[PDB]
């Protein structure tokens, strides 16, 4: 079906920023804990919480 | 409060030594700065006692 309202269309320049979900997704379930406080460590790369 | 406090008790005549958990040894043992400060205090006290 033809769209009721016409659509603005055309080429445009875009850039993919370094921020990606693959490196921005974290999840913890009883991981390592800091010896000083016996609490979860900081940082997803170090399996933090 | 006399039961739980006294003016004399403010003047500390004995410094409690925190146990190992309060001063964890970081692996690199790697004693923390607080342990070094306690060691320095103990050395100063020993030197003072020897001088006396």
């Amino acid at each position: 079906k033809k769209l009721m309202a016409q659509i603005f269309f055309g080429p445009t320049y875009y850039q993919r920023l370094r921020h990606m979900v693959d490196d921005k997704i974290h999840a913890r379930a009883r991981g390592p804990m800091q010896v000083l406080t016996r609490q979860p460590v900081e940082g997803r790369s170090r399996d933090g919480g | 409060n006399e039961v739980f406090s006294r003016p004399e008790w403010m003047i500390l005549t004995c410094l409690p030594v925190p146990p190992p958990p309060v001063r964890p040894s970081i692996s690199f043992r790697g004693e923390d700065d607080l342990t070094f400060k306690l060691a320095d205090i103990l050395k100063a006290n020993i030197s003072l006692e020897t001088l006396e």
